[PDB]
């Protein structure tokens, strides 16, 4: 998954 | 028909792969009231979110069996499908925890 905001 | 099993407040986001940034779902910035709906007859689930202010639908995605729900942080959760990565930036830790609980309940039914 991509990193959070 | 459609039964809501959870109601949480969160800003729905989608990941912009190219710019490596998260962007507001539906291009409408702000929080949404996000529900997990259980279609009793079909025994399927979906996440639906509408902006709290103008009620615009920003997300309407199915929750497939085997879905991997990631709780990146205490207030940001995400999941994906073949086309995009969805993210929920909850208004509070309480909103996040309850939504996570409902998701696990839906997955227990699906898995």
């Amino acid at each position: 998954f991509p990193p959070p905001p | 028909s459609e039964q809501s099993i959870c109601q949480a407040r969160a800003a729905v986001m989608v990941y912009d792969d190219a710019n490596k940034k998260w962007v507001p779902a539906g291009g409408s910035t702000g929080f949404s009231r996000v529900h997990i709906y259980h279609h009793t007859g079909n025994n399927t689930f979906r996440v639906v979110g509408r902006k709290i202010q103008d009620h615009q639908v920003v997300i309407n995605c199915a929750i497939p069996k085997g879905l991997k729900y990631n709780q990146a942080t205490q207030t940001f959760h995400q999941w994906r499908d073949a086309r995009q990565v969805y993210g929920l930036n909850f208004g509070s830790k309480e909103d996040a925890n309850v939504f996570a609980s409902a998701m696990m309940h839906a997955l227990e039914v699906l898995n």
